């Protein structure tokens, strides 16, 4: 009985586990070094 | 005493580290419309824009302040300035299927990232260009499409480059993140055995980060890849690991789909009372999370597996729940499929009594 098998392959073939694929780079305001990152790891669509 | 622009602007910056964009878009608007002189400030005030309104999903917005940072960055000759905006823009043109200009975008931080010497930028680029041809890669439509596999070669081109440089700058997060891309991209272009690869370094670096999430995606795609290598004992191994996973972060869903997995699997080894086992778990969380879809799935997936044991009567009841669901979602191939086994059960039975 292959027919759901089958369909289960043909999503699979498409499925991917990605890592960001939306890497944002901040222009900071504040002067503190507190906060002298600009990474934003943002999840795209 | 009316706020100035800078006064606003460093609110909208908090606002939105603190996940609240939304308000801090509020406060940045309110910023320009005070105005500054400080085109360095205001330069930053867009990019905050861009980047903020590029979370909300207004990708719109989110290109029109990108566009304005990057205009200004070079009006201003802010070259880092106009390295990051170009960066900003290419990934919005790429949410936005403009491949084309993310790329000339893309290319623009490299170069200038190169010119600066900044290797950590150079870094970002290349991983940029790498995500901007895989978005690309994945736009199009038995033939598997040119344009599609030249895409994702240069994906994978961009990723190793970046891998490359990222692992020369000892950045292991980094590498974490291009070995995963790295392996999706093979993935999709059919190269399983250099997905597995990739993917088993993204596991290994996950584990030293003690990143459960990144754990979790590492299986799953490894079981994936063996799956279309034709190995599925090995497949199995990896999907029960996601599972382990998913139960330990307490993913109801994600569990479930592992379940559906291993069921699917072991059919594919024909050992069915394994795959009955796994379907019924995936059965059980999909009525939970009242998923009709996915409970019509895993009838049909039931049926068949109590038919390839024998067991006649098992058969017979889930094929009358596919039925059931599939007439309820509107499924129409479903509707018929569930009917024909239905039919073709009561007939395999009927005809077992002689005339």
């Amino acid at each position: 009985q292959v027919d759901s098998v089958q369909r289960w392959m043909e999503d699979l073939k498409l499925m991917t586990e990605c890592e960001c694929m939306c890497v944002l780079q901040a222009k900071p305001i504040s002067l503190e070094e507190d906060a002298q990152g600009d990474l934003i790891l943002a999840g795209g669509p | 005493m009316e706020a100035s622009c800078l006064e606003l602007a460093l609110e909208g910056e908090r606002l939105c580290k603190s996940g609240d964009c939304r308000a801090g878009v509020s406060f940045f608007e309110a910023a320009v419309q005070v105005g500054t002189e400080d085109l360095k400030t205001l330069s930053a005030i867009y990019s905050q824009l861009g980047n903020a309104y590029f979370y909300l999903h207004d990708y719109a917005k989110a290109l029109e302040y990108h566009h304005h940072d990057l205009t200004l960055a070079r009006t201003i000759g802010d070259q880092l300035g106009e390295a990051k905006a170009s960066g900003n823009l290419g990934n919005t043109l790429k949410v936005l299927g403009n491949f084309d200009e993310a790329i000339v975008c893309c290319q623009r931080h490299l170069d200038i990232s190169r010119e600066l010497n900044d290797k950590v930028g150079e870094a970002r680029a290349l991983y940029n260009l790498g995500n901007v041809y895989h978005a690309k890669g994945k736009s199009f439509g038995g033939e598997f499409p040119e344009e599609v596999r030249d895409a994702l070669q240069a994906a994978v081109d961009f990723y190793e480059e970046n891998l490359s440089l990222v692992t020369a700058l000892g950045d292991r997060a980094a590498q974490g993140r291009a070995f995963g891309n790295l392996g999706n991209t093979h993935y999709l272009l059919g190269n399983f055995r250099d997905a597995v690869i990739a993917h088993e370094q993204r596991l290994l670096i996950a584990k030293e980060f003690g990143d459960k999430a990144a754990e979790r995606r590492a299986y799953s795609n490894l079981g994936n890849a063996y799956i279309f290598l034709g190995e599925f004992e090995t497949a199995s191994e990896y999907y029960k690991k996601t599972l382990l996973l998913a139960r330990q972060l307490k993913d109801r869903a994600v569990e479930a789909q592992s379940c559906y997995s291993l069921g699917n699997t072991y059919t594919l080894l024909q050992d069915y009372e394994k795959a009955i086992d796994y379907h019924l778990k995936h059965l059980a969380i999909a009525q939970e999370l009242n998923d009709r879809i996915g409970e019509g799935r895993a009838c049909w997936s039931l049926g068949n597996a109590y038919t390839a044991l024998g067991n006649h009567d098992q058969a017979m009841h889930f094929a009358e729940k596919h039925l059931e669901i599939s007439r309820e979602v509107g499924d129409k191939s479903g509707e018929l499929t569930a009917r024909l086994n239905l039919s073709d059960l009561q007939m395999v039975l009927g005809l077992s009594y002689s005339t």
